[PDB]
Parts: structure tokens; C-alpha cells; sequence
């Protein structure tokens, strides 16, 4: 979805968003 | 072609030089679409001092059909993270808080609350006291000034707190073992949490709440509300466009 | 060692569509897993797997009495915002947007009495005239005939033809772009009934399938309430 | 031939009527709540057959937007009298259903019936749970076609086989609280015909029922 | 001066009525309705201190015509009227409220 | 006001220890397991309880717990309790019992803090009952005999997300 | 040790006490009624778990022959509320028991008790199925002991832990008029001691529940 | 030390980076006992209304 | 199941269908929640002139409970390395230093 | 622990933080 | 000395300090 930039994993994805299982 | 309808299941009955695609359908992704700060809800802060009314992040209401609001209930269960962006209009001369500090703090599906004072800042005389909850330690404090500053806004990542593997927008049967009118559609926290907004200001300015609800998975489709009301029959309806005649 | 930058005068600035997100303040946070069938990625996805139906009068569907022959029996002007496309799910949908791109489907479930037939004619009106108004006006374009009696309903496909890619959503005054014409049924055989006595008016409703080549492009804001 | 045999339990209903078994969303799942670290009953195939419900009574001058609200099951669960003993004493059921709604009509005979199965059907205002007679705001038909369904048409048959799966925000539910699947049934097309009645019907029916832990005597 | 820089694609409705309201100690500041933000992209920066009471940004082509048609020879709806000669629907790249 | 119940040979219908099992019930404000929680807000887990029995060598009290999921309104005798969930000891031998207090709920997390009937505050009550009333070499010697009631964290449990404390209250 | 700990559905009956697991003639077997051309449900684990009655108080000048009737379970079957539910509303039933007799005593106590599992009962003057204090004839007290059993001794502990197979003429029947398992309990020996109670218990329970074809709701 | 001193406080702030703890001890309450057999009841995000 | 208890250690029970975990305990993360500027302590700066009184940054005291307090004294030893982050709240208008 | 950003080791680990042996 | 980050060397030894021989 609307993140098309190469910079939106500075924070790695666990800070970033949530996780499912 | 011949329908033998009634059993739900709708029926097609593809042209002549079918047209070709393009665009792809992706402008009508549910995730994609609802991935944008929106504008909605709009608040008034707390002065430091006193008991405080813990705002509660739940855009699952609806009404003013700023299609977003529409696009929420058109599923029935979602479940997405959240995203903030606080700004804060100045509501009368600009130039009346030389500081405003804002103690934005936001809270998870189930943080307590009752929020007196019990901090204070000495300094020559004086003291301005801060919101017992509000000071900063486990759930997200912001500081941020209002003045000077050239957007008097923040911004952040807030994943999904509630307990329920999704949230279901519209419940059927009630909240609490108390069978009351309002546990109805309410259901213990269908949401995304709170906010505590206390700062040297509370008046002479606003705010413009926002969510950017990025991962939205939505499930169990709904009929869509029209928005607009049945026209002159046969005919048109005619909003002025980009394009319209003149 | 400091690296040199320069801001664009822009800056500061808010931007509601910023293509990347935001300072993430709590994290870790694992979520649990959801085990809810009927879920979608894609909104077009269930207005094409799902019809509607459409407003006529104030009743999703026309009559169809043994006097008719002539006249029309259900027109209005393809147009996402014309009144029978008002409540249903496909055109109710594309308010959230600006443009679409798609031939329609419509399905005629006759519901009169099992000894009822009717037989008829549904037509496609391009835009041109100023809406034919007796079969024999209408036949000479492009049209369907169905006879109910072992059917139990119909469907019809007013397609996509014009000079523009994507359409409009919305309705204005007549422009190239907003019409894409009208949609017409007619009264090719008037009712019939094993007494004109216990059945009068035999009905059929109307349900709209988005085209299998339909699509909405653009997301718009919702103007004013009108 | 439109055999349409559907068997629960040792509740065998047959009605010709039928012309589809439509499958809401899903086929039901029987693995057991995700959240419930407690000892389940597998409730057995007699009990969990069928029961059925007369609905009402269709009339005539019955305005398009018109349902029978059917919030499965309760007030209407104290009459499923096996079954209905059990969810009584265990705190949570995991369970869809099956449903055949059945109409009693001729040849004379105009009325169709968009009957739906609706997840977490929003309204039955603060009296929900209770089987009755509320009508729509007229859209929900234009509308009411897009949560999983099938018709009736007095010109084609008398069943409508709505088969449901089990829902719930969370993994399993109180049922005395919580009526996910809540069946509708909207006048499409008013009656027309003879002057006789034109009698609804259904014949309800959980189905991989598994209730959670029993609770205090009643006494 | 906050500025609701809002851009519309080729086709988005219109009518702007009030319907925003920011309510705060007394007076309360309205937006326009179709200003806040949504669907089509808004900017808000302030005019004060603002070394650059600028904006600016991306806005792919709009318009439902293949390309876009400078001068048509024709008209632009079946109103043969004189206005939509050289007008054509929409040869154009947007709207934006300011 | 103690760590512990009674067991006399006056009991049996009686309820002996009841308590609504969330985070912040009475009985469960002092323990760890307990006073961990409110640095957070959630909690996935079912609990342990061990009783420890206190009296005399030469006595005996034989014994039932039970559990309660949340509906009626507190069962209050065995002979309505027993038709739930429960376990029946004896005292004499054994020296102390183990009860694990499930995880049974729609939620998969619940309330770390209680606050009025939610469907995700309470989980219910934890009873244990006099299955049958103490016995001693003289009824003189030993007149009562005790119970410690200790709360071990069960093994599927945790708490999820911290959160300010509040105000003291 | 003497760790008896006996569970069936989720009712874990610890209780030292316990000597010996008592089985009475036989095992019980699952394999449907023989003379039922019925469809059967299985009762779950939960409902048929156990119950525990405080079966009565033992006294002190009780004269060998004093017994407590236990025709299990009726009019005490009321109570094990959630098995009991069901078998209202369901014809008959396939189902022997599992039972732990308990008795709270001491170090200056004599008495001891044959409790024993009694196939077909006599008795109960028409006033059967109620469990209560009817005495014996003296020598069925010198034989009681030839009906599969199991003593309570205080002397040596507090539980007797009899387990039974299902039993009746026909291969399986209506639990609310043929109690083919009754249990008793008779005093060998006086008892003897200090002056206080000594309340006896029992922790009762079906095993292999399966009961037949529903009934009529009660309306 | 600044030219201030007066008109103005501070706020400090820690961040633990690489915290290592030892040797457990008892968890300290913080809430009073409420009444026995209950439920403590604080206003939260949840609660009823 | 039979405890014989007494000496220290617990006992469980464990149920039937046990439970699945999610969130992984991790949230209960020592380290994890103590890696987060807290606002703690607060205090009066000093004139340029004189004698000052050297602050000291011992966080192990305690009392008001905000939740940082109580978690530092849940352990017997503590090594950590530390940051700070002074903000400075004006007392009065904040338009009288102009620097 | 929360520094889940690829830029936390700008200052490598000896200014950063300690070390032990 | 004092400057482990890994941007000193945004300016090249040349610029940044002297050289020796």
C-alpha cells in the first residue's frame, strides 16, 4: 500500500508494524 | 443469455470486443486506499492542571460521509494499525502562547486512567504542574512546541492494541453481561486506543485528529450507504465537476 | 564530516498522500491470527461477483400487463448517478471515486404467476437522439428479445463504446463523456394470463452485475450532500 | 427433479422447493477455539439436528422493504429443546448453522423473497435477538443481495438452503449475547394471486456444535 | 495561515459548503468540506516564519483521453454551443482549492 | 488479611474461598504474579494455585475446588458449584494440592485491570468448598486447620503491553 | 503413597484415601445398545464428569446394619446439571458409573463400612430411586460382602473406589425407572472415637453416557 | 547553569540502554487491598460506557 | 495433582487444549522496557555566578509509582549505561530570554 | 532493545555504549 | 581518536587533515 519509498524500512518492520503469526 | 436466477449468484453476458483493462482495478484496493492520513474527528486539549476526559481512537462511527467513513462499513470486521498526525488550529490571535507544549501521550487497548497531578516543575517560583498520566515512560509521550513552529504537528506508528483477532465493526448482541441499551454495538473495545492532550494551551486552538490505517484488512463485505439522495426519475443527477459543460 | 543538505522550500509542509509512513512508537508488537472467511483485498472484486438492485419508481422492478405493446417499459441514461444505478451496489460504490470504465450487466428475474408468459425486448440506445420512445424506434438498434415461460429470468450486457478511455462517475450536463447513452425494455408481446381474472401484472426485477471489464480509477473526496 | 434432502442428526428434510445449497462464505470448521485452554463436549448428532420454525404468515399489500429478522437463535432457542439444555449450561458455543426457510404457494402467485444470512446484522434496536417484524430502509434491497443468499420465486420453487459456517470477532461466543448469523427474508416483489394465506416456514439447525465448560446448578 | 492546498483529478465532484469545525475554548475555526483530507492529497504549511511559504508535488496525468487535445476542432458536448468549440471535456491536468 | 482459609468441623455446605478471577480481585492484589501486571494492560494466561495444608499431623480434611466460569451470579454451595468444573483432595499424605484455573474466553487477551461486568474483565470465580468438615485426634487439640493458597503464573500465560501507572487509588 | 486420583471428563478426584480401583464384574463397553435401531449421541467428556454428594453424617450408636441407599442416581440425578439435562429429553441410556466414597475421621476412630456396588437392588419399598437411611436385616451385613465391593476402614484410610460397567435385563435403558446400579453403605463396626461429626461424602459420575433419540419439548 | 535559572524548569530523562537486572525481589502493590471477594475497578479504555 | 509443597518450589496443572502463545512474553522484556526515555526527577538550573549544587543522576530511589519506579527495584543489581534528555518548561512568559 | 533503526550504528559500538570483557 | 562515526569521511583525508611523508 501507498509506500513506495525506499526509506520506510529505516525502522525495521516489528517497530515499524505489528506481526501476525 | 438465459438466467435462471434467484439462487443468488449473479449472471454476465461479455460483449463483442470485450475491451482491454488498464488501471488494473488497483485504485479500488482496500488497503491501498485506506493507507492516507484522512481528516477526521477534531478535539479541544486539557489544561495540565485537573481531570482529564482520555480521548478514544475508535473510527468505526461514521456519519459525515467524507468517504472515509463510508469504506470502513462496507466490511464488517477490520483490522489494520494506526497512524497519528496531530496539528492544532489557533483559534483566536496566534501569538498568545510563546511555548505551548503538548503532552500528546497515547495509551493501548485497556491502559488505566484516573489521571490527577503529581508532577510539578520548580523553577525560581511558580511551578507549572504536568498531568500525572501524561508525564513520559511506557506509552508514547510527544513534546512538541506551539510557536515558531512551522507545523505545530507530530506524527506516529501506533500497532493494534485491542485483545480480538479482528474488530468487529457492527456487533450483534451486546458489550457486557449487563444486557443494557448502549452495550449493544458496543462490545469491549473495538479499537485502536486513546490520547491525552494537555498542554499550557487547551483553548485558543484545536487540533484535526488523523489515521493513516496502514496493513487494513477487511472482511465480511456490506452493502454500501448512496450518500446522495434519489434524483428525478429517468434522469441524471448533476454535480459540478472538473469537467461539467462551462 | 557533517553531510551537507539543503531543504526544498516545500519542507515543513503536512501531505495527506506521502508514499511512506510515519516514527513507529510502540513496537513489537505481535498480533494475533484471524481465522474469518469472506474477506477482500479488492472492492471492484465484490461488485462484479455480486448485483444490485437497481430503483425504478421506487421498486426494484417494472410491470407487464396484456395492454401495453408500444411504449417503453424501462429507460434511463447509463450514467453511474442516474436514478435506478442510485442505490446499487456498483454505482454507490464509485463515489468514493471520479472515473470508470465498464460494460454493465442487468438480469430480468420475472416473477409472475407460473401461468403467466410474457415474452418482450430489452435495447441499448446510444447517445444521439432524444430517446426513442416505441420499439419500432428502438428495435433498428441494438436489442434483445426474451420469452419467459421455462426461462425464470434474463440477462443483458449494455457494453462499453466510446472515444474517451474512462468515463464519469458522477452525472453533469450533457457532455461527451457523462452519457454513455440510455437502456431500454420494452413490451414485445403484451402478458398473458389463465384468466386475466386472478393474474393482472406479471413483474421483473432488475439486478445490475458490474461488466466483466468494469473498473473505477481515482479516488475522490465526497463533495456536499445533494 | 429437484430432490433436495438434507440431513443433521436424524432430521431428514426433504422439499423438492429447493433448488441450491448455497454455502455462506465458507464450509463450517470443527477445530476446536484458538483461545479456550478448556475442556470442550463435541455435542452429538441427535440434539444438533433440526427444529423448525413456522416463521409467519405472508400476506398481500406487503411494500417491498418488509423481513422476517431471524437472529439465530435465541428467544426462538428456548424451543430447540435438546440442544437448547445444553448451551444453557456451558459458558461458550462454537457453531454455523443450516437453514431451509420454506414457502407454501401455486400457480397464482407473484412475491419473491430475498432471504439472506447476515454477519453481525447490525439493528434489532436494543430487542434484538428477537425473532419479529421490523422492516428495512428500503436500499437494504437494492442492497441486501450482497451478503451470501439465494431467493425465493413463487414462479420457480419454495426452499432456500442457506448453509453458514460459524463467526464471531472472536474464536468461539456466548450465544446468549452474540448472534452472528442472523437470517433476513425481504419482500422483493410484493404478493399477488388468491386470497388464501401463502404460510412461511424454516426448519433451523446448528451444526459442529462444541460448547465450553458447564456451569452452576440452576438451583 | 494555515492553506488547505487541495488537488482534484480530472472528474472529482465539487460543492463546498462548511461542514469541518475545530472546536477549541470558544470560536471555533471551520474548514471547508471538501478541504480536509482524504482521497485527493492535501498540503497544509503555514504562512508565518516560513522561510518559504511554498509547497509543491507530484500529479500524474488525470484526464481520460489517451492525449491530450490542445485545440479541437469540434465541440465538447452535444450542445453545439459557442464556448465548447475549442473546449473538449476535461483536456486538462486537475483542480486544487485553495 | 492472612495467606490462608479455615477447615472446621462445623463447615460443609458453605463456600470456603471465592475470589473474581481478574488481576485486581482481592485475593490476587498481593502477589507477584499479580503486581507484575500493572505495568501493562493484558494478560493471556491460565493460573495455578497450590494449597498448602497447615493443621495438626493428626488431623485430616479431605476437600473440593471448583471453578466458575462467568454467567450465574456466585454459586454458593458445593451441590450447585460441583456441577462445574472442579477437583476433590485429601489431606493426609498428600501435604499440599495443585488446581490449574484455565484460559477459557472469546478474547485473546484480557483485562490486567478489572472495572464494572465486561465480557473481558472477569473470567469468573475460583472456589473451593468443604467436601468434608475437618477431623482431629480430640476436638479439644485441634480445633482448626489451615490452608495456604499460593499463585503460581500458569504455563501459557503472559502480559502484553506496558502502560503508565495511573493515580494511587 | 497412596495417590487416587481418578478423573473422567474434567473432574480430577484426587484423594489419597483411595486403596483400591474396584472394578465391579467387569469393564464397561461402548458398543451401542443391541435392540435400539435408534441413532445414539455419545455424551461428551464435559456434563458426564462427576458430581460429588455429601452423602450423609455418620454418628456414633449406629448399630451394624445401618446403610446408606444410593440408587444411583435418581433424585440426586437432579442435580448432576448438565448430564442431567439431558437425559430428560432423550429415552434411554447406556451408562455404568465411577464413584469414590470419602469419610473425614482421625486416629481415635473405630468404624468401618462395606461399601458395596448392589446389581438390581431389592428394597426400597416403593419409595425406591431416593436415596436415604433405611436400614438392612443384620445378615446382609454377614453377605453384603458378595455384591462386589470394597471396606472403608478408618484405621487405614477414607475412600473406597468403586467402578462399575453398565447393567439392566434389556441391552440398555430408561434411567427414570430402572436403577440397575445402587450403591450402599453399611456399618460393620460402630464407630468410636471423639465426640465430633463424621460427615461422609461421595464423588458420583456416568461413564460412557450415550442416550436415544429425543423428546417432545416440555412446553 | 544558563543566564536563566528562573522562568523555567527541565524535565529530566532516562534512557537504560542495555539494562542487565540480578537478583529478583518482591514486586511492590501499589494499590491499596480493595473489598474482599471483588474486583478493583479503574476507569479504562475498555470499561462499560 | 498432588503438591507436596513446603520446600520452595511451585507446581502446576496444567489443562486440557494447553493454549497457544502470541506476543512471546516479550513485552516483559527487561532490557526491552527499560530502553525508554522516562520522565523522571525535575529541577532548578543555576546562575553563572556562585557555588552550585552538582546534580546526581542516581535513578534507584523511587517512591511516586509512574511505573519506572517499581521495575528498577525488582531487581537487587542493576547495569545499565544511561541517556538523557533535558527539555525545560518556562515558569513565566516565555518571551523574556532572548536566548 | 527499542532500536530497531539501521542508523543506530552511525556511532559505532565503543562511543555508543560500553563494553564488558 | 574521538570519531567513530561512519560519516568522517564524507570529506576524503586530503581535505579532511595534513598529510606526513
Amino acid at each position: 500500500g501507498n509506500s513506495g519509498s525506499i526509506v520506510q524500512n529505516f525502522y525495521m518492520q516489528q517497530y515499524q508494524n505489528s506481526i501476525d503469526a | 443469455v438465459t438466467n435462471v436466477g434467484e439462487d443468488g449468484e449473479p449472471g454476465e453476458t461479455e460483449p463483442r470486443h470485450a475491451l482491454s483493462p488498464v488501471d488494473m482495478h488497483v485504485h479500488t484496493d482496500v488497503s491501498f486506499l485506506l493507507d492516507r492520513f484522512f481528516d477526521v474527528e477534531t478535539l479541544e486539549l486539557s489544561n495540565l492542571t485537573g481531570s482529564p476526559a482520555t480521548h478514544v481512537l475508535d473510527p468505526f462511527g461514521s456519519t459525515a460521509q467524507l468517504a472515509w467513513a463510508r469504506l470502513l462499513n462496507t466490511c464488517t470486521y477490520f483490522f489494520s494499525d494506526l497512524e497519528l498526525s496531530i496539528q492544532f488550529k489557533f483559534t483566536t490571535t496566534p501569538s498568545s502562547v510563546g511555548e505551548g507544549f503538548v503532552w500528546v501521550k497515547w495509551f493501548p487497548v485497556g491502559a488505566p486512567t484516573k489521571t490527577t497531578d503529581a508532577w510539578q516543575l520548580e523553577g525560581g517560583g511558580n511551578s507549572v504542574r504536568i498531568q500525572q498520566l501524561a508525564v513520559a515512560g511506557m506509552s508514547p509521550t510527544v513534546v512538541f512546541k506551539i510557536a515558531g513552529s512551522r507545523s505545530q504537528a507530530c506524527g506516529f506508528s501506533v500497532p493494534y492494541t485491542s485483545m480480538w483477532r479482528v474488530v468487529p465493526v457492527f456487533y450483534n448482541g451486546w458489550g457486557a453481561p449487563t444486557k443494557e441499551k448502549a452495550t449493544y454495538n458496543w462490545l469491549p473495545g473495538a479499537h485502536f486506543g486513546s490520547i491525552l492532550l494537555t498542554s499550557d494551551a487547551h483553548d485558543k486552538g484545536g487540533c484535526y485528529l488523523r489515521y493513516r490505517f496502514p496493513r487494513a484488512n477487511m472482511y465480511c463485505p456490506r452493502p454500501i450507504p448512496p450518500a446522495f439522495t434519489r434524483p428525478a426519475d429517468k434522469t441524471r443527477h448533476k454535480f459540478p465537476t472538473n469537467i461539467n459543460k462551462q | 564530516a557533517p553531510i551537507r543538505v539543503v531543504s526544498v522550500p516545500e519542507s515543513d509542509s503536512f501531505m495527506s498522500s506521502v508514499p511512506d509512513n510515519s516514527t513507529p512508537l510502540y513496537p513489537k508488537v505481535v498480533v494475533p491470527p484471524r481465522q474469518v472467511p469472506g474477506r477482500f483485498t479488492n472492492f471492484i472484486d465484490v461488485a462484479k461477483q455480486t448485483y444490485s438492485f437497481c430503483s425504478i419508481s421506487g421498486k426494484p422492478y417494472f410491470e407487464v400487463t396484456n395492454t401495453s405493446g408500444d411504449e417503453p417499459l424501462f429507460q434511463m441514461d447509463v450514467s453511474l448517478s442516474a436514478a435506478e444505478l442510485h442505490g446499487t451496489y456498483v454505482a454507490s460504490l464509485s463515489s468514493f471515486f471520479a472515473q470508470y470504465r465498464g460494460s454493465l450487466n442487468f438480469n430480468f428475474i420475472f416473477t409472475g404467476a407460473a401461468a403467466t408468459k410474457a415474452k418482450f425486448l430489452v435495447a441499448f440506445v446510444p447517445p444521439h437522439s432524444a430517446a426513442p420512445k416505441t420499439r419500432d424506434e428502438a428495435m433498428a438498434c441494438i436489442h434483445a428479445v426474451w420469452d419467459v415461460g421455462l426461462n425464470s429470468a434474463f440477462s443483458f450486457n449494455v457494453p462499453y463504446s466510446s472515444p474517451a478511455d474512462f468515463m464519469a462517475v458522477y452525472s453533469a450536463e450533457a457532455t461527451v463523456v457523462n452519457v454513455s447513452g440510455w437502456l431500454q425494455v420494452y413490451a414485445l408481446t403484451a402478458l398473458t394470463s389463465t384468466d386475466i381474472a386472478v393474474n393482472s401484472k406479471g413483474r421483473v426485477l432488475v439486478a445490475v452485475s458490474a461488466g466483466p471489464d468494469f473498473s473505477l480509477r481515482h479516488p475522490v473526496d465526497l463533495p456536499d450532500k445533494q | 427433479d429437484r430432490i433436495e434432502t438434507t440431513v443433521v442428526g436424524v432430521t431428514i428434510i426433504n422439499s423438492q422447493g429447493s433448488v441450491g445449497t448455497t454455502y455462506c462464505y465458507s464450509k463450517p470448521d470443527g477445530r476446536p477455539p484458538s483461545t479456550v485452554s478448556d475442556p470442550v463436549t463435541r455435542l452429538g448428532p441427535t440434539l444438533s439436528r433440526h427444529y423448525t420454525f413456522k416463521v409467519g404468515e405472508w400476506p398481500h399489500s406487503q411494500s417491498h422493504g418488509h423481513a422476517w429478522i431471524c437472529p439465530l437463535p435465541s428467544d426462538k432457542l428456548k424451543k430447540m429443546g435438546s440442544f437448547h439444555e445444553v448451551v444453557k449450561a456451558h459458558h461458550l458455543v462454537k457453531n454455523g448453522w443450516d437453514v431451509v426457510v420454506q414457502v407454501n404457494a401455486s400457480f397464482a402467485h407473484s412475491g419473491a423473497l430475498c432471504v439472506a444470512a447476515v454477519p453481525e446484522y447490525e439493528h434489532t434496536h436494543e430487542k434484538a435477538l428477537k425473532w419479529s417484524e421490523l422492516e428495512e430502509p428500503a436500499y437494504t434491497y437494492q442492497q441486501l443481495s450482497v451478503f451470501p443468499h439465494q431467493l425465493l420465486n413463487l414462479r420457480t420453487n419454495s426452499s432456500v438452503h442457506l448453509v453458514m459456517p460459524y463467526i464471531g470477532p472472536g474464536p468461539t461466543t456466548n450465544l446468549t449475547l452474540h448472534n452472528p448469523w442472523t437470517i433476513v427474508i425481504l419482500i422483493l416483489s410484493e404478493l399477488t394471486g388468491p386470497g388464501q394465506t401463502v404460510p412461511v416456514t424454516m426448519s433451523v439447525a446448528p451444526i459442529d456444535a462444541m460448547v465450553n465448560g458447564p456451569l452452576p446448578n440452576p438451583e
